[PDB]
């Protein structure tokens, strides 16, 4: 609608990819905090994380809650299929 | 002489001769103090008509809107909208898209293009 | 497209491509491409009866 | 003269066609 | 420095076999077209766009040095080797390379020079769109662009 | 941010927005309507050697959106162009309150031995291609 | 007080300054002559330069265009009356005499547009969860480091911004 205020320091397209970065980051961190309180101390899955091995808080959400963003080389997923990524989606669709 | 008028004197693209069919180079006649045009292979000459013969640093106006035809709605790979008040007639099912070019256009404003017959127009909202 | 589905055009080699942004209709019938069958969907419905 | 005037023309390109037809 | 000061507008493509780089507008003089109206028709079929003119205008200056069609056939064969001082033998070599070597898929016959001229114009116009600001860059890892 | 204007390598090509070649016979009575009273009211300039200069006009246009982003003035541009190529280069501009920022350049003809004095069929520099070399050398080599 | 001179170039520059005040017909309602005030402006410029050079002519061009602007009638009327002194008008420290009307509002937003450029930058971070044990504040950030590694277990490193503090989550 030509009314969004870009972030001072980048352009308009570089601002859209930055605003959605903090939205998906808080979405995958808020759901992970709710699963931490549900699991009790009797569960053997938490004992592997509290002990300090190959597992932390991010490994719990990727198997129960939500995985997260799969960035490539820091940047997000580019376009290489006629300004798209997969033919299953419609053109000009910036969905997560 | 006020900051309101635009700049569009009418730049001539290219002119064709009647014997060699080549582009004429601008020259000056010191006997009449005028502007003439002549090539190098022949001796054809003619008078001028304007003064703007060169331009540098392009891409400033809205270029993504031009260089396109009204056949972009026949491709079913584009979504539709509910906008029905048009500038010519009144039909819904308009096609909206960005620009899709090299610079990809900094403006993310959609370009509403109708698909009803008897139109051939374009605008933006 | 209609004749291609009526056993008249070799679907195992001849490919039709229509583009609007470039106004280029390319057709390639040389070896090297990879093709695979798909379910034709006509009028947001499955054509397979 | 196409092989004798072409090498000198590309070197500097500072000349006119009026000086070529007059010599011929 | 002080000569032309416009070397950025040049093209000088690398034609097969050829030692150094030669301009592409010289080939149009050998294809039977000695006018700028016909050469511009091979590039684009609609010359009513003033934006596409500023890119091809500096390239038209390199065509005024060779006007005769027989001269363009000698400049191509002169850069390949040096068959003495006979300019007649350099014409026959440029005739077979232009047909059998240069673009063999469009045809290798003698009367194919007319059809071959229009195919070269589309290749030049497609590169200028991506080098100006009207076309993106082609992807190399695209499987559709490979065999 | 005031030191940022001096440290940043602001190229002259980015400052210039448009460049065109015009045919202006009379320098006091130009053909441009929107820039007619600017080159006429200026009379204190010694216009005694401007009657046999180069009739080809090379008017450039300066972007106003770039001035407010890098903080630049108009008096710092004319003092740098004349100090780069040499004294044989005229420069003139207008105030930043009209409709656009323009800048006209001319040559400084000595009016003595610059008109086929020694003949010499070599041709020093043609007037048509003289402005094309400076237009492509100032937008790259010259730095503010 | 109208100063007088004997230089030929100075007498011509004083006459051209009187024509800039004539455009607008503002000196009639005020009562000040354009010839008397035209010599006081040129005298103040020559007092600081005291030489005929190219820089002396650049200052004259910057004062004529400011008076011929028809979009700012209030800026010229302040000099003919007694608001702006005649000598102070040519002593800089005003940044181009041409605001008011609408130009003054454009200059205000000009310095504010480039001021906010160094505020948001390119990022943000700062989750505000961990509490630092050196300044009783919660100015700590997270770092998603160590994915697989080798035998060393993964641990989200927490590096505090202020006061320079860092430790390990496990
Ligand atoms: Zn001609
Ligand atoms: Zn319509
Ligand atoms: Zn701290």
């Amino acid at each position: 609608n030509n009314e969004l205020e870009p972030t001072p320091g980048n352009t308009l397209r570089q601002t859209f990819e930055n605003q959605v970065n903090r939205i998906l980051n808080d979405a995958r961190d808020k759901t992970g905090s709710s699963a931490q309180k549900s699991l009790s101390e009797y569960n053997n899955f938490k004992s592997m994380v509290v002990s300090g091995a190959k597992g932390s808080k991010i490994n719990i959400s990727q198997v129960i809650a939500v995985v997260g963003q799969q960035n490539v080389e820091g940047k997000r997923i580019p376009f290489g299929f006629k300004h798209r990524t997969l033919p299953h989606f419609i053109k000009d669709d910036y969905g997560p | 002489m006020e900051p309101d008028g635009t700049y569009e004197p009418g730049f001539v693209g290219i002119r064709f001769c009647q014997e060699c069919n080549n582009m004429l180079y601008p020259k000056e006649d010191k006997e009449n103090r005028i502007l003439l045009y002549a090539c190098r292979n022949c001796d054809y000459q003619q008078e001028a008509d304007n003064s703007c013969i060169y331009v540098n640093k392009i891409t400033h106006e809205v270029d993504e809107l031009t260089q396109i035809i009204a056949d972009v709605s026949q491709d079913p790979t584009l979504p539709r909208t509910e906008d029905h008040p048009c500038q010519k007639c009144g039909h819904k099912e308009a096609v909206f898209f960005q620009s899709h070019s090299a610079r990809a256009e900094d403006a993310m404003r959609l370009y509403y293009v109708c698909t009803a017959p008897h139109c051939g127009h374009r605008w933006t909202e | 497209r209609k004749l291609r589905r009526q056993m008249d055009i070799i679907v195992s080699e001849v490919s039709m491509i229509r583009d609007i942004r470039e106004r280029e209709i390319r057709i390639y019938t040389d070896a090297g491409r990879i093709c695979r069958p798909l379910l034709i969907v006509e009028k947001q419905k499955l054509l397979l009866k | 003269a196409e092989e004798a005037e072409e090498e000198w023309e590309r070197r500097n390109k500072v000349l006119n066609h009026f000086s070529i037809m007059q010599q011929r | 420095g002080a000569k032309k000061s416009a070397i950025g507008q040049r093209i000088v493509a690398t034609l097969p076999y050829i030692k150094q780089e030669v301009p592409i507008i010289i080939v149009f003089r050998a294809l039977g077209f000695v006018s700028d109206r016909d050469i511009l028709e091979h590039i684009i079929y609609d010359f009513e766009d003033p934006e596409m003119m500023e890119m091809v205008k500096p390239s038209l200056d390199e065509a005024f040095v060779i006007q005769e069609q027989n001269v363009a056939l000698n400049f191509i064969g002169s850069r390949g080797a040096k068959p003495g001082v006979t300019k007649e033998k350099r014409i026959k070599y440029a005739k077979e390379v232009l047909q059998k070597e240069m673009l063999p898929h469009v045809g290798v016959s003698d009367f194919c020079e007319t059809k071959k001229a229009y195919f070269l114009g589309y290749m030049v116009h497609r590169l200028l769109l991506a080098a100006l600001g009207r076309r993106e860059l082609d992807d190399r890892d695209h499987y559709g662009n490979k065999r | 941010k005031d030191i940022l204007c001096r440290l940043e390598h602001t190229t002259l090509r980015k400052v210039t927005a448009n460049t065109a070649i015009y045919y202006d016979p009379n320098p006091q009575s130009t053909v441009v309507a929107e820039d007619q009273e600017w080159v006429n009211v200026y009379y204190e300039m010694p216009d005694f050697d401007v009657a046999r200069i180069s009739p080809w006009l090379l008017r450039v246009e300066l972007d106003r959106k770039h001035m407010t982003d890098r903080k630049l003035t108009m008096e710092q541009i004319a003092e740098k162009i004349n100090a780069g190529f040499g004294d044989d280069l005229n420069c003139i501009f207008n105030d930043d309150n009209a409709e656009k920022l323009v800048l006209r350049i001319r040559i400084m003809n000595s009016d003595e031995n610059k008109m086929q004095e020694e003949e010499e069929v070599v041709d020093k520099m043609d007037d048509d291609v003289f402005l094309r070399c400076i237009e492509s050398n100032m937008l790259t080599d010259m730095t503010l | 007080r109208a100063p007088s001179t004997s230089d030929s170039v100075r007498l011509k520059c004083r006459e051209m300054l009187a024509a800039a005040l004539r455009t607008g017909d503002d000196y009639i309602a005020i009562g000040a002559d354009e010839e008397e005030l035209g010599s006081q402006i040129e005298e103040a410029i020559y007092q600081e330069i005291r030489n005929t050079d190219m820089k002396y002519k650049n200052r004259v061009r910057s004062r004529i265009s400011n008076l011929k602007d028809a979009k700012n009638p209030n800026l010229r009327k302040n000099v003919l009356c007694g608001n702006i002194p005649p000598d102070l008008f040519a002593r800089m420290t005003a940044e181009e005499m041409a605001s008011d009307e609408l130009k003054e509002m454009r200059k205000n937003l000009t310095k504010e547009a480039i001021r906010e450029h160094q505020m948001a930058k390119t990022g943000g971070t700062q989750t505000d969860l961990f509490t630092c044990g050196k300044c009783k504040k919660k100015n700590c950030t997270y770092t998603q480091v160590q994915t697989r590694s080798a035998d060393e277990p993964m641990t989200t490193f927490v590096v505090c911004n202020e006061c320079g503090n860092r430790w390990k989550f496990c």
